[PDB]
Parts: C-alpha cells; structure tokens; sequence
RNA sequence: UGAGUAACGCUUGGGAGUGAGAAUCUCCCAAACCGAUUGACUAAGGUUUCCUGGACCAGGGUCGUCCUUCCAGGGUUAGUCUGGACCUAAGCUGAGGCUGAAAAGCGUAGGCGAUGGACAACAGGUUAAUAUUCCUGUACUUACAGUUAGACUGAUGGAGUG
RNA sequence: GGGUAGGUGGUAAGAACCUCAGAUCCGGAGAUUUCCGAAUGGAGCAAUCCGGUAGUUGGAAACAGCUAUCAUUAAUUGAUGAAUAAAUAGUCAAUUAAAGCAAUACGUGGUGAAGUGAAACAUCUCAGUAGCCACAGGAAAAGAAAACGAAUGUGAUUCCGUGUGUAGUGGCGAGCGAAAGCGGAACAGGCCAAACUUAUCAUUAGAUAGGGGUUGUAGGGCUUGCAAUGUGGACUUGAAAACGAUAGAAGAAGCUGUUGGAAAGCAGCGCGCAAAAGGGUGAUAGCCCCGUAUUUGAAAUUGUUUUCAUACCUAGCGAGAUCCCUGAGUAGCUCGGAAAACGUUAUUUUGAGUGAAUCUGCCCAGACCAUUGGGUAAGCCUAAAUACUAAUUAGUGACCGAUA
C-alpha cells in the first residue's frame, strides 16, 4: 500500500522525504528524553516509514547520502545571534592579546 | 624434508629386528645427493635427487 | 552528517549548575564511536552555532540489579559537554 | 474462519450457568477463551494503590467484571428461525460473493 | 550427640537527640593508642566498592534506627598529566629462504615490544561526589593559509651530539 | 501466495496506538546485515588502535564528511630487468583459485604406544587399537585378471551366510586364523602410449596440434574388398508431461434425568462412521470444540521420473603380406624390512645395489626343473549393492518419570 505510493514518487523527492524524517526522528527522541512526547508511537511509525523509503531507494542502485550530497540547499536563520556572540568573543580575545603584548613590551623597554 | 625433488619418494619406516627378535622402530632414508640438470641451456638448478632418479636421468640423456 | 551521533540530552544537578552563568554548557549522550570533531559537526548541522569546545566522558558498564534473580550489566555511555560562546543560549527542545 | 467471532450472540451449554445468553465482547484465539458480557461475573477484592496521578484516587470497591470462558462451552444462538435453537455451523462458500459464510446444519440460516 | 559447650580474631566514660525498641546510630565533651605512622600523594590490582536518600529479607561472629549489605537516582570533562598518533633494549613475530615422516623448528629484510630516550601549564577558586581536566588570571608548543621583510633551499644518505 | 478479525514476543497488568483500501500470523523469493573472528591495508593484549590510494562535497589550506579499493601463496599472461653481451634470477601489474569451520558419526593415507594376557618375562598378545597429523566426499576405498585353481571348471570390484574355529600358523605356549567352493544383494564396462599417417616449429624434434588403437579361443598397424547407416551409453542443451516437497480448504453424528461445586461419569431413549488416532473442555465425551479417515488445492522456489528433438561417443564378417607396434631403471636377483591367517615365504610391496626378453616373447599354478594348462605386469577412469546420523517431517516403545 504505502510502498506503491512511494514507488510513484521520484528519486529526488524521496531523498527529501528521508532527510525530513531523519530530522523529525531526532526531534521526537529529544522530546522523549525531555518527557514532552504525548504520542510515543510516532517514533516507531517514523522509523518504519524511514526503513520503507530506504528499501524503495535501494531497489534502484542509489544511495541516500551521496544523492543528497550532490545537490542541496544551505542553512539560514541560525546566523544572527551566532555572529554576534562570535564577534564579541574574538573582540575580547584580541583585546586581551593586545594588552598582554603591550605590557610585556613596555616592561622589556624599561 | 629428506625427500626427492623430481619424484616424491621419501623415507621408509620399518622395524629393526635383532637376535632375540627385539623390535625397535627405524627409518630408511633415501640416498639424497646433489645434481645439476640443464634445461634448454639454462637454469642449471642444483636439485637434490636420489641416486635412482640420477640413474634415470643419465640413461635419458639428462631429461626431466 | 547523518546525525545519529546525538542520541539523548541529559539533565542532572551538574548539568544545570553549568547551564547557568553566561557561557552555557549542554551535556548530551553521543555515539560511543564518534569523535569530538564529529560532535562539533553534528551540532553545526543540527543546531547552527559552532561549539567553543567539546569534552568527552566514557562511563564504563557496571553490574546493576545485583542479587536479583537475573542480574544484568549496564550500557556504555559517551557523554559530550558542548559549550556555546558568551551570551548565547539555545533550547534543546523546540525547533 | 472461526466458530465464534466478536459480536455474535452466544450461550453456554455446560457449567453452573446454563442457557446464559450474551454477546461476545472479545476473543483470545491463543488461549481459546471468550469474554461474554453478563456472564462469569467475578469480584476481585480491589485494594488501594497510590503512586500515579490516576492512582491518587483509583476508586475501586467491589467492581464486578467479566471472566473469560472456554470457547468449547460456547454455542451460537439462532435468530432468523422463528423457534430459536442451538446448533452447529457449516462453512459453505456461496458463489454470489465467493466469501465463506457460516450456516447452521439443523436449518438453512446464514450466520 | 557432643552442647546451649569451646569460641565471638589488639581501643573507654558521659550528656543531648532520633526511634516502637539504643553499651553498639547521629552530635558534643572528654579519654586512650598511631604519629618513618593507624598520617598525605600515587603505581599495580580491585571494578562502582565513590556521593545523596530510603530499607533492615539475607550478610555483619552480639545488637542495630547503622553499615564497604540491598534499593532508587547521580558521579570520572586534557593541545600541555599517564599511554598511543614518535623511538628503540632483552625478547617475540617474521614474506622469501634453510631444515624436518606430518604437525612444525630456525631465521634474513621488515613489524612489534618500556621497566628507558625525546615532547608545550602554573597559581588560586568552585560541587555531596571531578579537577595541572571545569572557572578566573597569566602562558607556552606544534601544524595550515594569507601577508611583510630577509635569505638559495638543502635528505630516505654521511658526520657530530643525544 | 494462503488466511482471516484481531494485533503491538515471555515473566505483564495498565498507558498509547495499529487493523476490514484486508492487519497480526504461515509459506516461497528478496532487501539491510555494526565490530571481532580463515580476517586478508598495518598492528594488536579479540570485539581496539593507526593508515595509504583513487574519486566526490564543504574549507582559504591543514582538515573533515560520503564512497570504492589496498593481505599471502599457486597457476596463466604482459611489462621491466642484476652480477655479465645475450639470457635467467629478481621486480611490478592484470585475471582465476586456495585458505577456515563442523556431524563427540562414517572413508583413505602417514606415524604409532602403553596398561593388560601369557598366572613372572624379553619372542608374541594387546594392536596396527588409542593418540597425533594430512586430504576429502556425500559416501569414501576397491575394481575389469601378467586372476582363482585342478576341472569337458568360474569369468571386474563391494557386502551378507556358510565353508570352520577347517587347512594352517604359534617361546607349537598364551593365542591367531584365511583363501577356494556354494547360496544371496547389485551388476557395466570404458579410455590412453606405441606403431602408421597429416600440418607446423633456425624442423638437428627427440616437440605441439589432428586422424588410427586399446588386445589373450592374441590384438592392432601395412595392402586389398564385401556389408553397414543402425543400436546403445556412465552423455549437452532445450521443450512438454507426470509424481512429489516447502502455507492450506472442506470434513458426519445428542438430548433428558440423578449424585455432584462442576458430568463428559451413571441410567433411559437415540444418531453418525472410509472419521472409535490424539488433545482440550470444572471427573471417565465416537456425536462440546480443535482435529483424524476421505476428497482436494501452489503465484514462487526446488527434487525424481518419462517422452521428443538435439550435440559427443558408440558398429560386422573376409583375403594377402611374414613386415612393424603392444607401457624399462621396469620385471627379476642380492642385502635389511614389511603385507598376507602365517612369527617372512611360493604370491604382493620397498630403503641400498645390480639389472633382462620382445608372441617360437613374458608372468603364474607354495622351493625348483621339464610337460600341460591359465593369464597378458611395468598407463588411466568407473554408477549399484556397503558405512554413519549433527539436522528436517511423520511416528513408535512389555524405554525413564525429578537420587530416574
Ligand atoms: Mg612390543
Ligand atoms: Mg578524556
Ligand atoms: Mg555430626
Ligand atoms: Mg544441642
Ligand atoms: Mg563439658
Ligand atoms: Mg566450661
Ligand atoms: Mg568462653
Ligand atoms: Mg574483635
Ligand atoms: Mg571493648
Ligand atoms: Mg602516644
Ligand atoms: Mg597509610
Ligand atoms: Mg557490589
Ligand atoms: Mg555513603
Ligand atoms: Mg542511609
Ligand atoms: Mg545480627
Ligand atoms: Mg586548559
Ligand atoms: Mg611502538
Ligand atoms: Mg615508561
Ligand atoms: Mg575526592
Ligand atoms: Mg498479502
Ligand atoms: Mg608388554
Ligand atoms: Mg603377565
Ligand atoms: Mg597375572
Ligand atoms: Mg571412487
Ligand atoms: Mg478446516
Ligand atoms: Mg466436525
Ligand atoms: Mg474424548
Ligand atoms: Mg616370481
Ligand atoms: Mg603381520
Ligand atoms: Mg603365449
Ligand atoms: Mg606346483
Ligand atoms: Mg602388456
Ligand atoms: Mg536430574
Ligand atoms: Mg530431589
């Protein structure tokens, strides 16, 4: 039944499905580890659908990681706060670095 | 091993019978001797063969 | 890459003591065969903020339920302590 | 197919309860049992346990429920016949739908 | 049966408290022994015996509310520490090869093998349990890329040192 | 494919789901198959550590992901190439196989004891047993007479009964013990070398690839004719059919009363049977249930047999010539051992030495010679009857029933 529907799907759409279900599986396991999973069966359903998609994808001589490595889309959103924190941290590091060499230099000059 | 290189004939194990018919296991070894056999004017390997095989080679004009 | 090396976050007294006060330290359990560099890459590909450094713990298996009719051993755990830079604190649940 | 299914009316032909008509609520094929409502009423002495949000109350006194009954003691009840009786069933396959259907052998009533 | 007998394997008194029950548990005050050690840090080994709460089936040569016992949860953070990614000693393995009824034994080139050689981090603080590892402060070392200035660079080999 | 109305493996309740677009379950065929382990990229203290190469994706590179490959030996081929001109040794690359395990069991071969018995013990026995090792196979081994053996004889091997505890062999002591013949199980015989001839190798071939040949009442080759187009194989591919194996479908016949917690027991009156094997059901059920007898059914994989065609092999009786071929360090013999029932000996085998002949030939018939007769060594392959059961299915037991 389900295997027929996935067979109708193309290959690229199938690899999009597998990466999305991998992400959802990670989220389900994390929520379970935080005691926030009301529906504890979706983990099993996700795994079975993941296994089925792998079977259809392995009928044809195609992998799931390499095919997605060939073409993909980059990331977004998780950039602003990251660069703010990193810019602040490297600025602080350079200030400490500048202060230390100066102290040493003026000490050696004296 | 103490065996021929052309054939595979090796030692012969038997009994060492003496007076009073006392039994002691003994081994007969083949008369291994070194010989050089030419082959198409080359590769004159110093093989270790028995005297029987040496006689066979001699009567065969050194053919093996 | 496959992101099977981030099994489960863990919350204890030690974890919450560290997870406060400017730099946050988040402790997860990871694949025992994974390395520090793989842990940083997984956090990059699944969270988006580069860890400042990673520390690893190996907890050896030990006997549990001793004296019970059927005794059993523990499971091998590798713990990873990620520390994000100053002023950033992301949530382990909610994406 | 199976002699007894979930839903059909059934009676008991042996034991203390004779002629006990009921509806089968659940069938265990592995243990060859059958839960029939209103029959085999047992009253477990319900204790009190409090270790959960629902266990904080868990009000249970002399709750009378259903005990499972061996499938051999059960017998199908006839309804189409004007004079209802207990009999055995066949497994004829009618070519109209090619599906197996139970039919009694002391009459010609389906199911 | 011996027989409720021998034995219970080097260390005292009191006050307060918990508890259904206290010579044996907790706290306090003394008292007595160790003090080139019964003190402190670690190697080997042991493998959770470590910390917290609870329990007193069993174990504890008595008792027990207590335990190194049992249950539940938690605890071990390294570029610089101890070892690999570096090197060899005794010795082991050892393609070819030699020897030997067979299994195998010996052995060259290579490869392993510390109890040795080379190699960059110190002080303080923090949790019930980790700390040259976490935090603060101040440092050092090795790689890669860009850049500035100078210089011709010079090993799988030779020599010196080690 | 079968098959349904339940399912989410056991100690196991509950929570939450799945399931009539056909779930769970059973059968056939596939997919995935971490690490160690023959382990085989290198190491190593097993389930660990450290990599190289060729790709591809991020990075500004180091680097990091994702793939494939990288052991040794043997054979074949190609390239390169020392001492030393050529050439080999060696080196490299590609392809194909080998490694290991287990069935506490059967087979073959090598090696091979001792306890014990002889009332001691050394010959001998134990025993070619235990053990050790190598190689397999589904069986293995053996195998088509240079044979048995005493006759108007049998006509590969193997296994069973008898011959018989016989002939014999034994410090003639303990003991050991056939080969003929007869009765049975099964039955099968094939193929190379040499002659002769063809083609090719600096044709010094003495070598390679073909035709011809496979023997004993001798065969084959040389030359010359007749009759032959078949029968049969231990044989290749296909096609078709039949019988099965791995899930299943259908499958008859009972009520009343009594003791009893409960009937199926007991009693009354019945019924079915190609089903009266068995299991469960509140006691002891042919008719309560599942089943059994019987009739049936396979999409897929697999086994046996038969038919048709198709490869390969497979064919008789004469004449003349009097010429050629018929397995050599081989058979014998000597010196030490052994196998056969035999404690070494006619027959078989071999560590050392020596060494023949060529159908008017050679070997054998228990030393040996002659006559008579039998058979063709020094080349190979061979189904069946025979040995065993770790495992799969069905079943049985005057076998056990928690010290067995
Ligand atoms: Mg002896
Ligand atoms: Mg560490
Ligand atoms: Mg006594
Ligand atoms: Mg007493
Ligand atoms: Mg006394
Ligand atoms: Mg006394
Ligand atoms: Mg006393
Ligand atoms: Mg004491
Ligand atoms: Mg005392
Ligand atoms: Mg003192
Ligand atoms: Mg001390
Ligand atoms: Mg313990
Ligand atoms: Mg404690
Ligand atoms: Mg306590
Ligand atoms: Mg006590
Ligand atoms: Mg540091
Ligand atoms: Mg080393
Ligand atoms: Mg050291
Ligand atoms: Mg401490
Ligand atoms: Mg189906
Ligand atoms: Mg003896
Ligand atoms: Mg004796
Ligand atoms: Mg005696
Ligand atoms: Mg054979
Ligand atoms: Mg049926
Ligand atoms: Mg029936
Ligand atoms: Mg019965
Ligand atoms: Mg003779
Ligand atoms: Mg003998
Ligand atoms: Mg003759
Ligand atoms: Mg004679
Ligand atoms: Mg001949
Ligand atoms: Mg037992
Ligand atoms: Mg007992």
């Amino acid at each position: 039944t389900v295997a027929k529907e996935l067979r109708q799907k193309s290959s690229e759409e199938l690899v999009k499905l597998v990466i999305k279900l991998k992400g959802e599986l990670l989220e389900y396991r994390f929520k379970l580890a935080h005691g926030e999973l009301d529906k504890p069966h979706l983990i099993n359903q996700t795994r079975r659908l993941l296994a089925t998609i792998l079977t259809i994808l392995t009928e044809r001589k195609l992998n799931w990681q390499e095919e997605q490595a060939k073409y993909k889309l980059l990331t977004k959103k998780t950039n602003e706060a990251a660069v703010n924190a990193w810019k602040q941290h490297l600025e602080a590091n350079k200030a400490k670095l500048l202060k230390s060499r100066a102290k040493r230099e003026d000490a050696s000059k004296k | 091993a103490k065996k021929d290189q052309l054939t595979l004939r090796g030692p012969l194990y038997g009994n060492n019978r003496s007076h009073s018919k006392t039994i002691t296991r003994r081994k007969w070894n083949v008369n291994l001797q070194p010989c050089k056999v030419k082959t198409a004017d080359g590769k004159t390997t110093r093989i270790l063969v028995s005297t029987r095989t040496l006689r066979t080679l001699k009567k065969h004009n050194r053919l093996s | 890459d496959v992101t099977n090396v981030l099994l489960k976050p863990v919350l204890t007294e030690k974890v919450y003591f560290n997870q406060m006060g400017e730099t946050k330290k988040y402790v997860f359990v990871v694949n025992p065969k994974a390395s520090k560099t793989r842990v940083k890459l997984a956090f990059e590909l699944v969270y988006g903020i580069k860890p400042l450094k990673v520390n690893t713990l190996i907890r050896k298996p030990t006997t549990i339920r001793g004296g019970s009719r059927f005794p059993g051993l523990s499971k091998l755990e590798k713990l990873a302590v990620i520390t994000l830079p100053k002023g950033i604190a992301i949530s382990v649940t909610g994406e | 197919m199976q002699r007894i299914k979930k839903g059909d009316k059934v009676v008991v032909i042996t034991g203390k309860n004779k002629g006990g008509s009921g509806i089968v609520l659940k069938i265990m094929p592995a243990r060859q049992q059958a839960i029939v409502e209103g029959l085999n009423k047992v009253t477990r002495h319900k204790k009190k346990d409090q270790t959960t949000k629902r266990a904080a109350k868990q009000s249970t006194g002399k709750v009378q429920q259903e005990a499972p009954i061996f499938l051999s003691k059960l017998a199908l009840f006839d309804q189409k016949a004007k004079q209802q009786t207990i009999g055995k069933i066949k497994y004829v396959m009618d070519p109209k739908t090619n599906k197996k259907t139970r039919v009694f052998k002391k009459s010609n009533n389906t199911l």
